[PDB]
């Protein structure tokens, strides 16, 4: 004789992470805003460069 | 010389080697076949599932 048959093994897991950046500068996001303050004509076509 | 119509009939022998086949638990049967048909209402729903 052996011993039955009929068990199920048993198992595993994982997590962390995995980083990745974009780093805008401070000179960067107020010629990234408005007030309205641009429209007016040295702000648009730069701004298309 | 001689040579004749031969025959050849025939007389005996043969084998054989005993058996089953495999698995083997524990005591479900009665231990809730106590049942059928009256007690056990509600919820063992999980259970017959």
């Amino acid at each position: 004789v052996d011993q039955p048959v009929h068990n199920y093994m048993v198992k595993r897991i994982h997590k962390r992470s995995l980083s990745a950046a974009f780093a805008i500068a401070s000179e960067a996001l107020s010629l990234l805003s408005n007030t309205y303050v641009d429209g007016t004509e040295i702000d648009s076509s730069l701004r298309i460069r | 010389p001689v040579d004749q119509p031969v025959h050849n009939y025939m007389v005996k022998r043969i084998h054989k080697r005993s058996l089953s086949a495999a698995f083997a638990i524990a005591s479900e049967a009665l231990s809730l076949l106590s049942n059928t048909y009256v007690d056990g209402t509600e919820i063992d729903s999980s259970l017959r599932i």
